[PDB]
RNA sequence: GUCUACGGCCAUACCACCCUGAACGCGCCCGAUCUCGUCUGAUCUCGGAAGCUAAGCAGGGUCGGGCCUGGUUAGUACUUGGAUGGGAGACCGCCUGGGAAUACCGGGUGCUGUAGGCUU
RNA sequence: ACAGAAACCUCCCGUGGAGCAGAAGGGCAAAAGCUCGCUUGAUCUUGAUUUUCAGUACGAAUACAGACCGUGAAAGCGGG
RNA sequence: GCCGUCGCUGGCAGUCGGCAGAGCGAGAAAGAGAGUGGCGCGGACGCUACGCCGCGACGAGUAGGAGGGCCGCUGCGGUG
RNA sequence: UGGAAUGCGAGUGCCUAGUGGGCCACUUUUGGUAAGCAGAACUGGCGCUGCGGGAUGAACCGAACGCCGGGUUAAGGCGCC
RNA sequence: AGUAGCUGGUUCCCUCCAAAGUUUCCCUCAGGAUAGCUGGCGCUCUCCGCAGUUUUAUCCGGUAAAGCGAAUGAUUAGAGG
RNA sequence: ACGGACCAAGGAGUCUAACACGUGCGCGAGUCGGGGGCUACGAAAGCCGCCGUGGCGCAAUGAAGGUGAAGGCCGGCGGCG
């Protein structure tokens, strides 16, 4: 007998996409070759994250793909998100941008469009970027769901501002005792 | 009817199946807790930092300056030796052609 | 270097000793087998290897 | 079971010395502590306030608010399976600068020197630390004297 | 210890570690009957801690090495001189054996004690062993092979090989 | 050699008794108008300078007590880890490492910072 | 002097062998004890922390911070 | 030796063939580079890429969790 | 000159079942005359676990388990069974 | 189809991982909630960090032992005033 | 210790609602026609857009009255200095 755990021998992590879509597939094929036969890691990163799931693909607004493609240096690179790229009412004028995601929403096509700016598919990005030379990778926000609002410490415990489960949002709904001096205590 | 009453046997092996780690460390500690009257100073100061902004650059690039003039004026057996410098690739690479030029 | 070049080899894994042990659970010196038998770790290399 | 008392069980850990009790010395008022440092904790019962709880007794901890009397210190406390780092507030007289990192401290001008000094001298000189060796080997001179024999004594019943 | 096998004879040589108050400590000296060298050595920690304050951490042994027999084809009758503990005391004992070897005289001791007393060897301190001329003996079992004219028969002579032949159709003969 | 003021460590500095104290100090000391406080100018406070080292205080002494520090006690007692060791047990021995404390014997008997004096 | 084992006065020794509400343990000698003088920090207020702990509540406690104060010549000490 | 699991988040799109030229396992970064001046008509398999191939380690299990079933039963839409 | 040795890839987040009667051994240990008794500390075990030895046996000793061939062992043994 | 913190039962294969009888609160003691122990899903990186270990420094402690011609408490015998 | 004499067939985590997290798909600061209407399989499917009323999201906070989500520099002027 060795001295060993085996409770960690299996690595969680996904090899392929749970999705069943198949052009995802025809992508995680053309981007298998590539991460495999290429030093770049930048084919590496791509080929996992479009295994990854939904949550762990967030949007991409066009004012965040705007103010991190405005950095110095960064001129003339494509932007690339493994994920969809999402309109920003919020802004008002549009660069013109040359771009690679998975989906963009039909109002953000148009704007990018009409500023000059290109759209590219994960698969005119191999051609033009093989080794993903000149891009600049972007991701949506992580931590920009509901859910991340209700995790930490639980709500009834000091300095805990997670936020609570309620069905409804009033005076009459978990505010009474444990929330304020006059009631029993707060923390 | 009577049951155990306490016990910590079996519980240093659950302690340490997870390992008993030691609290995280980060280069930036929360300013919890610190004196009030000395925090609200702390806050002052850093409130007008700008103040000295050009103050500052002057100096660094003078510092800068003189840093950079100063730099301006300053600015196991011969056998087996032999055969290990031979066999380098690159260094070796004449040697390896004489010998092998005088064996032709 | 001894340590990058010792961790380098694996573990060796020898067979049980040819001829057996004398009582595994006693120390060298009080005729077992544990605890430190100096050059003595030879003749027992040989019945290992 | 036991109580729940504050100072169960610290009838000797907080007691003075022998035969120094009596007025603290003012040398231990005049110590000066800054953010960063690390002091051993132990409670002196002779000062009952801010007294540092038994479980801090003994530990080491590092120094992070001052105030015009105590200071804040984040020490490690095991409870269960975990470790927390804690915050207590422990006026002066119960801490000491701890003397731990001085032996490192000296080390390190030491090494800085050593590391300057040979760098213009061009020579390599060892700056890691290294356990023991096992010893080298020697001679053991007889001067002409056979070594002393011993023997076992005989039993006596030196009852 | 365990008196494995033959026992021998060892002189181990050894010392307090020098130190800046003395640089050169004294050597000290012991014969030690052991199976191996690195039992000998052992147990010379065990009796120098009995009667120095030094042990393997704060000394060590300069010398060790097998004293050989002088004279191993000439009979020669030995004192042993030892202490041991019984189940209910310590007791000192002066014992004497017939051999050719110092060493051999020393196993027989260990062999004997464990015979006739019960002890283990790890309870018996071997003190001093002498050489001992024919008048100076004490034990009668030893004294009756002082005889120049010795002479006696094997009588009852027992079969020891018993199983060749297993089966046989004459009864032996004890009488030679 | 040394003191005065303020100290740090807080007996190697303490306690008992004896001897000796040049100079300057520190004192004892002489008074109660004022400041101040008492049953009491004893103490405290105030104003002084005839006298004295008697005492405090300083240095030294004692086969001094204490204290500090070593030796011995002792590789002893105790102890971490080991054995299909012993013994009916109580307990004990050994292997691998750590390692005390009395009695008893010796040595020592304040060091020192800041400022200011005295000592040809 | 009455006055005695024990009243009150005086001198000396006295490391606490007393006292500090109470159980015990700890702490304490120009004090934390005893006696006087003045007083109400046992007041108003926001956070942090400790103890039990689930690192929840209460309870109790610790450092601060902002006001009003007391006391002291003052340094300071005090929000039971 | 064989089975499975885990790991190398390992290798294979290069079956680049007479519009040809057979390599990229090798101690030690980066090109089997491009150029400018001084007779036969032939050459296995492979690759359901959810596929195929290699190398190394490992394998107890109640309560309990998870995965995979070209395991099994009945009915519906397609298909054979 | 990444500033002791040794070994090892780590960090982090969600959701989460069963459990919440335990019991045994070396050492330490409370009550009791003691108990295969009641109650604790430490580690390791049985429970959840087969296998060689202890004739037999929850826990002892050895040793932990995919299906096999050869070799060698542990603790234990070698009159016959 | 009353409720049952209680008794009994709970149906195919293989593979992988693998507990707890402990903390606190509860008219809580045959039960729950809670932390712990488990599993699954991942993700952020990697090819500095960490450790049921030692070494070197440095603190903490009042048990084993020892002491009682040292304090507290208990206690035997003489001896000199 | 309890159930089990034997054989066949039947026999126990389901369905509705709510919630949480994970995963897959659509669209995306929006999204959703579910109610209504129009136009054998078909009670299906298709459509509506001045049917998006309405839900959820896009704004929090306070008991409430209510309020409700960056600033810096240049020049000039009035006041204090
Ligand atoms: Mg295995
Ligand atoms: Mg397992
Ligand atoms: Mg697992
Ligand atoms: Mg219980
Ligand atoms: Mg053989
Ligand atoms: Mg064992
Ligand atoms: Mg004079
Ligand atoms: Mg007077
Ligand atoms: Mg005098
Ligand atoms: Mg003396
Ligand atoms: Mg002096
Ligand atoms: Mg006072
Ligand atoms: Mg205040
Ligand atoms: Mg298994
Ligand atoms: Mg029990
Ligand atoms: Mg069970
Ligand atoms: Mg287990
Ligand atoms: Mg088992
Ligand atoms: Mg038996
Ligand atoms: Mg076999
Ligand atoms: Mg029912
Ligand atoms: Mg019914
Ligand atoms: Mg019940
Ligand atoms: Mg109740
Ligand atoms: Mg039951
Ligand atoms: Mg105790
Ligand atoms: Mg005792
Ligand atoms: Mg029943
Ligand atoms: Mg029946
Ligand atoms: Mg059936
Ligand atoms: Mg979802
Ligand atoms: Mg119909």
């Amino acid at each position: 007998g060795v001295d060993i755990r085996h409770n960690k021998d299996r690595k969680v992590r996904r090899k392929e996409p749970k999705s069943q879509d198949i052009y995802l597939r025809l992508l995680v094929k053309l981007y298998r070759f590539l991460a495999r036969r290429t030093n770049s890691t930048f084919n590496q990163v791509v080929l996992k994250r479009l295994f990854m799931s939904r949550t762990n693909r967030p949007p991409l607004s066009l004012s965040r793909m705007i103010r991190k493609m405005k950095l110095p240096g960064r001129e003339n690179k494509t932007a690339v998100v493994v994920g969809t790229v999402t309109d920003d009412v919020r802004v008002q004028e549009v660069p013109k941008l040359k771009v690679c995601a998975l989906r963009v929403t039909s109002r953000a096509r148009s704007r990018i469009l009409k500023a000059g700016g290109k759209i590219l598919t994960f698969d005119q990005l191999a051609l033009d970027s093989p080794k993903g030379r000149g891009t600049v990778l972007l991701s949506g926000p992580r931590k920009g769901r509901e859910v991340y609002r209700h995790f930490g410490k639980a709500p009834g415990t000091p300095h805990s501002h997670t936020k609570p489960y309620v069905r409804s949002k009033g005076r009459k709904f978990e505010r009474a005792r444990g929330r304020r001096a006059s009631r029993g205590y707060k923390n | 009817a009577k049951s155990k009453n306490h016990t910590t046997h079996n519980q240093s092996r659950k302690w340490h199946r997870n390992g008993i780690k030691k609290p995280r460390s980060q280069r930036y500690e929360s300013l919890k807790g610190v004196d009030p009257k000395f925090l609200r100073n702390m806050r002052f100061a850093k409130k007008h930092n700008k103040k000295g902004l050009k103050k500052m650059q002057a100096n660094n690039a003078k510092a800068m300056a003189a840093r950079a003039e100063a730099i301006k004026a300053l600015v196991v057996s011969r056998k087996l030796h032999r055969l290990a410098y031979i066999a380098h690739p690159k260094l070796g690479r004449r040697a390896r052609a004489r010998i092998a030029r005088g064996l032709r | 270097h001894f340590k990058e070049a010792n961790n380098f080899l694996w573990p060796f894994k020898l067979s049980s000793p040819r001829g057996g042990m004398k009582k595994k659970t006693t120390h060298f010196v009080e005729g077992g087998d544990a605890g430190n038998r100096e050059d003595q770790i030879n003749r027992l290399i040989r019945r290992m290897n | 079971t036991n109580t729940k008392g504050k100072r169960r069980g610290t009838r000797y850990m907080f007691s003075r010395p022998f035969r120094k009790h009596g007025v603290v010395p003012l040398a231990t008022y005049m110590r000066i502590y800054k953010k960063g440092d690390i002091v051993d904790i132990k409670g002196m019962g002779t000062v009952q306030k801010g007294m540092p709880h038994k479980c801090y007794h003994g530990k080491t901890g590092r120094v992070y608010n001052v105030t015009q009397h105590a200071v804040g210190i984040v020490v490690n406390k095991q409870v269960k399976g975990k470790i927390l780092a804690k915050r207590i507030n422990v006026r002066i007289e119960h801490i000491k600068h701890s003397k731990s990192r001085d032996s490192f401290l000296k080390r390190v001008k030491e090494n800085d020197q050593k590391k300057k000094e040979a760098k213009e001298k061009g020579t390599w000189v060892q700056l890691k630390r290294q356990p023991a060796p096992p010893r080298e080997a020697h001679f053991v001179r007889t001067n002409g004297k056979e070594p002393e024999l011993l023997e076992p004594i005989p039993y006596e019943f030196m009852a | 210890m365990k008196a494995s096998g033959t026992l021998r004879e060892y002189k181990v040589v050894g010392r307090c570690l020098p130190t800046p108050k003395c640089r050169t400590p004294p050597l000290y000296r012991m014969r030690i009957f052991a199976p191996n060298h690195v039992v000998a050595k052992s147990r010379f920690w065990y009796f120098v801690s009995q009667l120095k304050k030094m042990k393997k951490s704060s000394g060590e042994i300069v010398y060790c090495g097998q004293v050989f027999e002088k004279s191993p084809l000439r009979v020669k009758n030995f004192g042993i001189w030892l202490r041991y503990d019984s189940r209910s005391g310590t007791h000192n004992m002066y014992r004497e054996y017939r051999d050719l070897t110092t060493a051999g005289a020393v196993t027989q001791c260990y062999r004997d004690m464990g015979a006739r007393h019960r002890a283990r060897a790890h309870s018996i301190q071997i003190m001093k062993v002498e050489e001992i001329a024919a008048s100076k003996c004490r034990r009668p079992a030893v004294k009756q092979f002082h005889d120049s004219k010795i002479k006696f028969p094997l009588p009852h002579r027992v079969l020891r090989r018993q199983h060749k032949p297993r089966f046989t159709t004459k009864r032996p003969n004890t009488f030679f």
